């Protein structure tokens, strides 16, 4: 919510597209097209590991009894081992589910940020011969072939190889 | 005519929270408390003592129960709620320290303490520690005089740790029954004991005097203890109503000490203990035991916290 | 041409907030985190209350005169007075603060006897410091005697058995006399023992006669000491003197909290948070007016405000 | 300051604009104009609460005495129980002014945020009829009359019904 | 890594920058330059400057020993103090380090999304009379001297002066 | 064509973020202090360092501490070769004590008016060296009269009269065996109590046979109490009782140390631990788990570093 992206201006997402996270749906003169971007899937994929890498972590700390659960301690002491257990607790379970709150807003803007730089990268290849028309596509100014596509896909499409013709649709 | 980019979703997706919104339905999650216990003592690797019918104060004095845990060594000691301390009734004074050490001891090695007696009884008994026969605690003696009624001397025995480490160190008074039961025992007269080192100073008077019977016995013997330290020496002083330590205890390593009710199995692999077994996980936290000891997630309140892996997820 | 132009609200005053990278930096509203308010009274309203006041919260168990009122109470709860006061005679309570513990969150108490009887000795021995028109006792115990004075204590074994699905409290006296001689023509000759057992709990206790200034007018003393026995185990108490027994065992009602208090209560406010000086009413995180408070709080900080900004970052000309 | 929308490019905000966070005032033929967006205020509103329900918490968790006004506990277990009331004070302290550090930076990059959503969702709508001059305003590059805003404002703005006049420039 | 400029569209940094953080470097028909943009990089230091105040902080809380080093306390109460000791640690550990992840994460986003702010600020400055080539550069179509490079820095480029010509050389 | 850009460096230097490891930033800065200082950072301080006298020595008052019966101090330096007692004894409940005296401020001594007829006072020891046999200094032996002769029962009282609470001694006397006792107070036997309003207890003697310490088989052991202002402590006995000559209050504030390393007056810290000062800003440090003062909170990471430029990328 916080780029604008996923539940932003594009309208939503594709049941269909098994294959990664972020990805291309073309429509030209040959047919229509599904295929997914692998380097904006894997970088978010790679952040979210290094998250759960952090977090499944085992401490290496050893507490032992304080306590006896089959002959009871002292009372007094009793209750001191006991108010602090509880004041822990406290401490813990407020850490938990704080940082498992903020960690989540993280994660969810971090999905955001990158739909929205893959975008941003497109827009900028197309440079003059295409349009946002503003719900996550561009609307290309000229014909434009199924190895055009894989062009634009793969980081190749050389603009001013079409600009003119684009240009004076414009 | 067009391109379009897009993102992934899934129709049915899980619901976690933010700092901003509750039940945000993201495309994958996972959890982050451990809510599986496994019902048994997972003890896969690690040297274990599993005391039973034995207490742990008992390794350190010998009741019949112990007879098979003198002199034992643990990576992992566990208590059973069925054992027991004591044949002859008595209780250990400062108890739950002692067995906070006896616990990570890492085990025990008895040593003799090399005292020898004269003019004295030293193989004092009672029905209350079977042995084929009366017995006593395995590594104490009952001192009494020679003849009923005799008076006992007015003795003292040291002992100098000489080992690296420290030594602990055991000894009991004998309340009596009677003041008759007393004086027949050590003779007539006020009796003392007392115990130093350069950390310990104390002394103990036997109260005798009319107790319900335990284990058909009115008297009782009350243990007492201390840590010696290297080099540092203890001496006893005495003129009857004793029970001298044979052995000392020197501990062997690191251990740790649990309670529990479940079976042993040396095929699972935990280090997180509970008296109702072994929490096996990575997550961080666990909302399973609270008293959990070992290396262990830490305890929460909440039941589940979901953790997104995914994006936030968004239906046709 | 034309022009459209879009932009966001701000105000002519607003309030200083910290971030994690500015301090002092204005937003459009901002709220409190850190609860400063008092109210100067122990909010009560739908709790059963019982403000002991001139009765000490132990003075329940035994039954001082001034605790008449309270042997049996219940409560969720339990509000202890400065001028509260656990004794008649002058004596103490051993291990006082567990026993305490235990009775603040008792739920209140429920007395069963438990069925002594005695044979051969006094069991209404008294004292003028426990005043009830004329020399009075400790109403849940029993001063135990000699016969006559000089006359020879028996050895008596009075024994008792939690026969209830809940632990008991059980509680016992030993009579300090106020010299030797005032012990031997209370309780005969002779040196004197108590023991008390059950299967968790094994001591003993000598009597210490002996002079001591008189307090409310008496040298002697009389001590408490007391157990939690368990559903089906067995007290024995046995002795040839110098012991107050126990008419009652005291048997917990459930759940309470107790606090200390130098205020009025109020029936009419509610509150979960407490302290001598009155209730926190609040739902903020953190509170800075007690770190002593006790019962269902927020979390005592250090800091006296800490603003949450509730707008946007603002900017006037 | 992180979307550099708010103390950004626009150059401040509007005290006479009451009726929401984010709005619109334009300028045209027939007249000046200023009315509140209220999607996106509702939309930043929304995330304010949500913070607010998840902070003005109730610990359902109960403490008791283990301390005594009256008469003093004996000095050592004393000592120990101050220790980590203080101990406690501590942390408590540390996290709240944690927390409201935190949570403040991110209320207030949320705004910025949202204001920068407004802007570029209208930059689309416009398509090649305006231009961004930087300050936070469009440039029509067409005669556009009242009715013509109020179908920007709610959404509806038909760009290449106007392309060819405003192309021409 | 969350605006996508620094290690992004930008293709690296510039070690021969030692002035400051964020700038410009240009070529045009007098010659090549590089000097850098005061108000982000001042902009940047001073949010870290920030930060650095909040957490190099004096608690001014004094704590005593419970504990002694020389005779050795009655080792059940020394076992309670050790094991709220021990508790503390892993606390103020997790805490520790928490914080630092979350400062660090903080700390190069901000970076980030001064650079993405230069750029479009520049981009918003120049209107119509150049182009994104996607590589953190605006080509030019104006020829534009070394006193028109300065005017685009501090501020003053006026777009319409050159926008005739730069128009139909985009066509 | 302009261009903008940002700054790199040839070498930066890790840091860990929410996200990934290692991540190389331009510069970056420490969080956890790992440099101790080996003294006692003592500049600006009112320093007292007890050396070979013991804490609890300043109350009684043996030899060793004789220096030391009336200090101020705002920091108090026990030391290993501290020592409580000069004839062989103990204190009861001594580390409560201990923690009492280490943020006292000091100490300041005042008569407890107590006067005494028809018994032994000067009663000494050669444990308690002072050219010949002396006695602790704030103490009374109190003897009878004649070996043998019965010790009367006696009520000794006393009223702090002061402000602020006072610091109350006395002592119960075992001796060596029971006809040493009965040679010292006469026969019987003997018992001490002492009340107050919050205190209430009773001593008996242990007279018998104990090894010599410093050559004595008697043991003295010291008790002790708080008496609130205007409150009354009583003392009754009939032997066996080494009588509190002064009454001890509290000065201010201060804090105590237990160290190993040199004074010095030219630092300047507020943390301290056996092995020295911690002197540092940072939030926290790796040095001493058991630091008291002001300090930064105790991690187990050895290093914690903050990144304080941008993300760096090098050509
Ligand atoms: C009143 C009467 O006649 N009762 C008889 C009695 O003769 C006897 O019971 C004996 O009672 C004595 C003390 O009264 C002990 O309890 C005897 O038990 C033992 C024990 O096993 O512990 C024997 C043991 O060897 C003794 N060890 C010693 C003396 O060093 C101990 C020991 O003295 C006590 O435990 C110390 O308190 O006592 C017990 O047999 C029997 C017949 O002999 O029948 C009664 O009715
Ligand atoms: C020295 C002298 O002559 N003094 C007299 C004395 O006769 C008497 O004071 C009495 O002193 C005794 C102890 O010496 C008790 O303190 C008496 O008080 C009571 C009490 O109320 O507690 C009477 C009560 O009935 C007793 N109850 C018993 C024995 O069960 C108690 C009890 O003995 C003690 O509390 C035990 O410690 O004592 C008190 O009257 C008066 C007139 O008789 O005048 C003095 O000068
Ligand atoms: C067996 C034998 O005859 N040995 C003698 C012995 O008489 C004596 O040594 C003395 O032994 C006594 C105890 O038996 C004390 O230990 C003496 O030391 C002092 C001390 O300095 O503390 C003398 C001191 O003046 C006494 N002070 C009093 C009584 O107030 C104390 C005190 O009584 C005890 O410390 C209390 O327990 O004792 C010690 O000199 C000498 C002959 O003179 O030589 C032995 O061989
Ligand atoms: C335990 O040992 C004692 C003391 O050594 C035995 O006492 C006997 O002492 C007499 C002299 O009065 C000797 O003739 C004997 O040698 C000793 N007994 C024996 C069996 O040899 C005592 O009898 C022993 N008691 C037991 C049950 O073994
Ligand atoms: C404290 O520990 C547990 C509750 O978590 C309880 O079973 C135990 O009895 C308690 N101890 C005391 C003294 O109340
Ligand atoms: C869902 O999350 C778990 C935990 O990280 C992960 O192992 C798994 O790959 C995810 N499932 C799918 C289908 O991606
Ligand atoms: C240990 O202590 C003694 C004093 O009893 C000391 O003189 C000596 O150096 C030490 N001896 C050994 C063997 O460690
Ligand atoms: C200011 O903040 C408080 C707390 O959230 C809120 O109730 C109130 O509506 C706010 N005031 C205005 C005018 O928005
Ligand atoms: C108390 O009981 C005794 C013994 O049974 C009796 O003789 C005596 O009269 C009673 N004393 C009083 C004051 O009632
Ligand atoms: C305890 O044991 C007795 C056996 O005598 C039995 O009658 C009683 O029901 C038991 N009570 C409980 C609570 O188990
Ligand atoms: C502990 O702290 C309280 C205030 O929080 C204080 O009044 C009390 O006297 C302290 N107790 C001790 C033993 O210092
Ligand atoms: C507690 O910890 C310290 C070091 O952290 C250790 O030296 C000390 O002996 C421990 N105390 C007990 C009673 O185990
Ligand atoms: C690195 O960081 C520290 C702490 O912010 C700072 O004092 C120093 O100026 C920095 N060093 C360089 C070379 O920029
Ligand atoms: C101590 O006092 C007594 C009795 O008052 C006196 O007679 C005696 O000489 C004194 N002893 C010494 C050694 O001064
Ligand atoms: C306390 O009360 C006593 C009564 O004897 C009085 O003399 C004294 O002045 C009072 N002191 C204070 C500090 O109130």
């Amino acid at each position: 919510g916080l780029f604008g992206a996923i539940a932003g201006f594009i309208e939503n997402g594709w049941e269909g597209l098994i294959d990664g996270w972020y990805g291309f749906r073309h429509q030209n003169a040959q047919g229509e097209g599904t295929a997914a971007d692998y380097k904006s899937t894997q970088s978010a994929i790679d952040q979210i590991t290094g998250k759960l890498n952090r977090l499944i972590e085992k401490t290496n700390q050893q507490f032992e009894l304080i306590d006896n659960e089959f002959t009871e301690v002292e009372r007094q002491i009793g209750n001191v081992i006991n108010w602090t257990r509880d004041s822990m607790t406290e401490v813990w379970s407020y850490n938990a589910e704080l940082l498992v709150a903020m960690e989540n807003q993280h994660t969810i803007d971090l999905a955001d940020s990158e739909m929205n730089k893959l975008y941003e990268r497109v827009k900028r290849q197309l440079r003059e011969n295409a349009e946002e028309d503003g719900t996550g596509c561009f609307e290309i100014f000229h014909k434009c072939d199924d190895d055009c596509m894989a062009s634009i896909r793969n980081n190749t499409y050389d603009h001013s190889k079409y600009r003119e013709e684009a240009i004076q649709n414009r | 005519d067009k391109i379009c980019l897009g993102h992934h979703a899934v129709s049915n997706g899980t619901k976690v929270n933010t700092l901003t919104e509750r039940g945000v339905e993201v495309v994958n999650a996972t959890e982050t408390v451990e809510r599986t216990n496994v019902p048994r003592i997972c003890s896969k690797g690690k040297r274990t003592v599993d005391l039973g019918q034995c207490g742990l104060l008992g390794t350190i004095t010998g009741p019949p129960q112990c007879d098979q845990f003198l002199e034992f060594s643990a990576d992992l000691i566990i208590e059973r709620r069925e054992g027991s301390d004591v044949c002859y009734p008595g209780k250990f004074v400062n108890e739950e320290a002692l067995r906070q050490i006896l616990r990570e001891s890492g085990g025990i090695d008895k040593e003799t303490m090399g005292f020898t007696y004269s003019g004295i009884r030293t193989n004092g008994t009672t029905s209350a520690c079977r042995r084929s026969g009366s017995s006593f605690y395995a590594e104490m003696k009952w001192l009494l005089s020679n003849t009923d009624n005799a008076a006992f001397p007015q003795m003292t025995k040291s002992y100098k740790n000489t080992r690296k480490d420290p030594a602990l160190i055991i000894w009991g008074i004998h309340h009596s029954g009677s003041t008759t039961e007393q004086t027949k025992l050590y003779g007539s007269g006020n009796k003392l004991i007392t115990v130093g080192s350069s950390n310990y100073q104390q002394s103990f008077v036997p109260s005798p005097g009319a107790r319900p019977q335990v284990n058909g016995q009115s008297g009782r013997i009350d243990f007492h203890w201390l840590i010696l330290n290297p080099n540092d020496t203890v001496t006893f002083s005495f003129n009857g109503a004793f029970i001298a330590p044979d052995r000392a205890s020197f501990l062997r390593g690191k251990s740790m000490g649990i309670q529990s009710e479940v079976q042993v199995d040396a095929n699972c692999e935990g280090d997180c203990y509970h008296s109702g077994g072994t929490i096996i996980s990575n997550l961080p936290f666990q909302n399973i035991n609270s008293r959990a000891v070992g290396k262990c997630p830490r305890y929460v309140k909440q039941e589940s916290l979901l953790l997104a892996t995914g994006m936030k997820n968004v239906p046709e």
